[PDB]
């Protein structure tokens, strides 16, 4: 008999949002907000790669230490990383007055230029 | 599909009128918007919802609609009016999708 | 909801309606069918996308921050370093949940006020010649055709024709 | 290993453009808030009833 | 607002290819998104077009099976990859606003364009 | 309140309805007698509950934090020590008010809209065989017993055997 | 808005009435006039003036603070203290920002509120003597002077007397 | 949910004896909670219940001088403590939720049980 | 609430002067505010008032182009300012409070008062 309704939308999603009356409502149309996932690998930032030292720490790699001889051609990097197994630092046992100072200082160095004094 | 005349020549200052005709499948049951085009520019909307204008477009331009078959209208004709005009309009039946018209010419003396 | 429209006296959704957020099912003669409402979606729509780019906005970017490295006679910086960190991490966490949780509730209120709009403004125009049957439906009492029902869909329906 | 990112933490690369993460409080780049939250979904669509 | 296309590409035929569009303000929109195709000398022609929140897409129905048109919202750009590029498959590419979030008849922005040469 | 049903057009509270938070208040021959309604006070309960819990659960338990100590010659260390302290226990403080304060406010429209969905629910069940009288009050035309108030009182008013 | 009253089924406002927020134009054989409400303005203003004060009061007088100096060998100490300032004056930014655009729309929804709560109270006094035509307007059916305006702008109009 | 009560009371006769309830999940509930005895050989026996946010409580016509039933709200436990107690006090004691806020006479969760004993 | 106007001034004919007067409580108030004028020996007189937040002002016929009347609403004070000084001008003046928002005939709180010579 010429009828007229009005109504709203519904559809066949299963997502479900949180509020502070309820839990769990299903609704048609959401966003997510929350990133949780990575590559698992460590790359390059903007073009530069990093700079790796592996066996040896800041100490080793600055000294000389005779088994970081592979660290002699670096000049460039985006970031440093170490690991924990970086134990190759200084070989004479002694004291290295201010070095976490030292740390705190090539935290912002992006390049350098090695020459013979 | 829609046609137009394919070409317009006038003279400066006068009145000229471009007419898109159809079929009762496009132009029978929607609207049309009209679209000019400079050579070597991105087109650009003149008249929509059949007698419309957006804001920064003359009144120079107008529009109409007369059953099947839709007009547009240039009154104080200039040099400034060399260009490509294109009539569109929401074709729906079997797949419902966009159609443009053909082209038109309109050269001034 | 607070209007009590959304699975209040209109109980359920409709699959068939695609188009649109709210919209209308019409019946006569010559045929049925759905059909979108595009003022009110067209507002909820603008209004959803100024929340979330708002939320968006009021949370900027976080730039480089690495730690630092004490040595065995410098705990008390040490500590009082890690309270710093994990006292902002805190702070910033509360937020963002306390945001979220508060901004869906009134996502879900806005929608319940919009239906409960639209039937009000249905029902106004109708007034006399049709039956309210309580479902969010109207019975009309005399023909109403095709053109009755586009303005009807409209705000321009025309009550002294109609008796 | 050879790739390119614009965020770094020191467990992986991130390639996302939204405004947080969980995955590591330390970051390099231009990075998303890191926050200790599991879930953060917001709502754009109304309650969902089918079949009705 | 502003839409910005991807650069100038040349390829050639059998292959695909994958354009862009970037758009300013917010990073969620209100309006619809529709891509244009012109062949040097010849009207424009209508491929497809996106919707903001539904997600929905229509295509021509000539680019049926050849075209996917996607969006990143929280980037604010929408892609287009055609595949199968034949000798045709050479004009230039507009990226064109809507007005409001249906797929209309009515564009009121258009961008700047993009060539797809094939050989 | 926003919807005008509590200290509105219904102006006070009922001491003798003690099982419930809304309610019915009957009167016919075999006599007089108040009601709660248990589906709309099971609903509120549930939220309010799940509005306390979701509170409690925002705000972490504290562990173990004494002071530090400093010398003549670390004076810029304590002040440190002494502002970062100050400044979390200052965030802290207005989080919990603001929280209150606007929660409350909530709470208390949430049960003026739950009273006018049902005043509307029963209004429209009777709509034409009953006289709103302003209070929130209805007089039948007809004669309603006992099960024709517990048919009102269920949903399952049946209209036409009652014209 | 939320209850559809202010650029809704009242489409627009009036800049004939100076004296308050809210109110009623009349017309009769005597002549024509604006009149504000004072109830609920003055109910309103107190709500208002309420929230302003408090979000005041929320906010604490900020006092001395100023900068320390460090050397060329206490760099971590100095990052440290910078790291703290700038944590903190990010929260206070956001916290300001986030109250001022809540409470906005919370105070905007009030008004909306208090303009339909005034309608109905006037449709449920006149309910039968007067015709209503849409615009948040009603026209008698019999003949009312200033008496019985001043009646209804009060609460106190006889339903009977007149039929 | 899980309902887990205290451990395995022995007493004298002439002392009174408090047990206890715990509930799993968020401290506040919307459900009531009853006490259940049952001695060994006999059919079990409804002591009183509780209410939740209205706070009434309700015991049976027999053990009405006796039993006082209390609730925590921010532990999530409930207490009963029975006064006076005489040689047939001997039972198992029952902790079992009700489904609504109502103190009906559906129990649909119970907890293990605990033994009081009484010489 | 209490209403404190400023110190007691003395000043000489030709001049202009200002008075100012602090509530306490929350600094937006609901009430309106006015001034009052007495003379010794003679009953008080009106000068003006101000509302809380429409910010109207009404003064009397006799005082129109001398008084101006302003407030600080973040500060919580009210100035008024007389000009063009008589010898006339020499009376105490007090602060009311109104009750409401509108500058009506019933005031129910005044200040203390404060002296203005001129000479
Ligand atoms: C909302 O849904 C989630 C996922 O379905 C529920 O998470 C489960 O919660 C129960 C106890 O509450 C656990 O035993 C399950 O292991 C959880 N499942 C997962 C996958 O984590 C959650 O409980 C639901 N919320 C409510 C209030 O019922
Ligand atoms: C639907 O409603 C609109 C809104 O009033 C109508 O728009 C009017 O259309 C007439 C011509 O039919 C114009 O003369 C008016 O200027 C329009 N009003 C406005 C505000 O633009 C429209 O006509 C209605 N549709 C139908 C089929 O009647
Ligand atoms: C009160 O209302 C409920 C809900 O409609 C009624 O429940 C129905 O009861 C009949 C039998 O009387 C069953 O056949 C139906 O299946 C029930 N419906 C549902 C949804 O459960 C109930 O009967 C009503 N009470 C009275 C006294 O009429
Ligand atoms: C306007 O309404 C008020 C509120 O009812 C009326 O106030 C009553 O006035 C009568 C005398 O006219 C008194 O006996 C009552 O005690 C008053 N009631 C209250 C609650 O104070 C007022 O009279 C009405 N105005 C007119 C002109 O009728
Ligand atoms: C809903 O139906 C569509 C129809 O193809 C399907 O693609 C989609 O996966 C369905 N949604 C879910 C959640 O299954
Ligand atoms: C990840 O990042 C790379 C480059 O940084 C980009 O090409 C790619 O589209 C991103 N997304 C995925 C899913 O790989």
């Amino acid at each position: 008999s010429d009828t007229i309704c009005i109504g709203y939308h519904a559809n066949n999603s299963t997502d479900t949002v949180d509020t502070v009356l309820e839990k769990n409502v299903t609704v048609t149309h959401s966003v997510n907000l929350l990133e949780d996932s990575h590559n698992g690998k460590l790359c390059r930032l903007k073009g530069i790669a990093p700079l790796q030292l592996g066996k040896c720490n800041i100490a080793g790699w600055i000294l000389g230490n005779p088994e970081c001889d592979s660290l002699l051609p670096a000049s460039s990097w985006s970031y440093i990383v170490e690991t924990p197994n970086s134990k190759n630092g200084i070989c004479y046992p002694g004291d290295f007055i201010d070095y976490e100072e030292l740390r705190e200082q090539l935290s912002s160095v992006s390049s350098f230029e090695r020459f013979e004094i | 599909v829609l046609t137009q005349p394919p070409s317009v020549s006038a003279a400066p200052g006068q009145k000229v009128t471009i007419s898109c005709s159809g079929s009762s499948s496009n132009i029978g049951n929607d609207y049309v918007s009209w679209y000019q085009q400079l050579p070597g520019t991105a087109p650009k909307l003149l008249i929509y919802d059949n007698n419309k204008r957006p804001s920064g477009i003359p009144d120079r331009f107008s529009g109409s609609k007369s059953g099947t078959s839709a007009t547009l209208g240039i009154t104080g004709l200039q040099t400034g009016d060399e260009a490509n005009y294109y009539c569109a309009t929401w074709d729906r039946r079997p797949t419902a999708y966009v159609v443009f018209g053909g082209g038109t010419k309109l050269t001034v003396l | 909801g607070l209007f009590g429209a959304i699975a209040g006296f209109i109980e359920g959704g409709w699959t068939g309606m695609i188009d649109g957020w709210y919209g209308y099912h019409h019946q006569n003669e010559q045929g049925s069918g759905y059909a979108a409402d595009q003022k009110s979606t067209q507002n909820a729509i603008n209004g959803i996308t100024n929340k979330v780019n708002s939320v968006i906005e009021k949370m900027n970017t976080q730039f480089t921050a690495v730690g630092k490295e004490f040595n065995n006679l410098e705990k008390r910086m040490e500590n009082l370093n890690k309270k710093v960190d994990d006292g902002f991490l805190d702070i910033w966490t509360y937020n963002a949940e306390l945001l979220v949780l508060l901004e869906n509730e009134r996502t879900l209120d806005f929608h319940d006020s919009n239906v409960k709009n639209l039937y009000e403004k249905v029902k106004i125009q109708l007034k006399n010649n049709a039956k309210e049957i309580g479902n969010g439906c109207f019975e009309f009492y005399h023909k109403c055709d095709n053109e009755c029902m586009e303005s009807v869909r409209n705000g321009t329906y025309d009550y002294p024709k109609y008796s | 290993h050879e790739c390119n990112t614009k965020c770094q933490t020191p467990q992986g690369a991130i390639n996302s453009s939204l405004p947080f993460q969980n995955i590591h409080p330390v970051t390099i780049g231009e990075c998303p808030k890191y926050v200790k939250s599991a879930k953060l979904r917001m709502v754009t669509g109304l309650r969902n009833i089918p079949s009705i | 607002v502003q839409l910005v296309e991807s650069g100038a590409e040349v390829k050639k035929p059998g292959s695909s290819v994958k354009v862009s569009c970037k758009a300013s303000g917010g990073p969620f929109r209100s309006y619809a998104i529709s891509w244009v195709r012109q062949a040097p000398g010849q009207g424009p022609e209508w491929m497809g077009g996106i919707i903001p929140i539904f997600g929905t897409t229509k295509y021509a129905p000539k680019f049926q099976g050849r075209v996917t048109i996607t969006a990143d919202d929280f980037a604010g750009t929408v892609y287009m990859e055609l595949s199968s590029l034949r000798s045709e498959d050479t004009a230039m590419y507009y990226c064109a606003k809507h007005m409001g979030y249906q797929v209309r008849e009515t564009m009121d922005v258009w961008g700047k364009g993009t060539t797809v040469t094939v050989s």
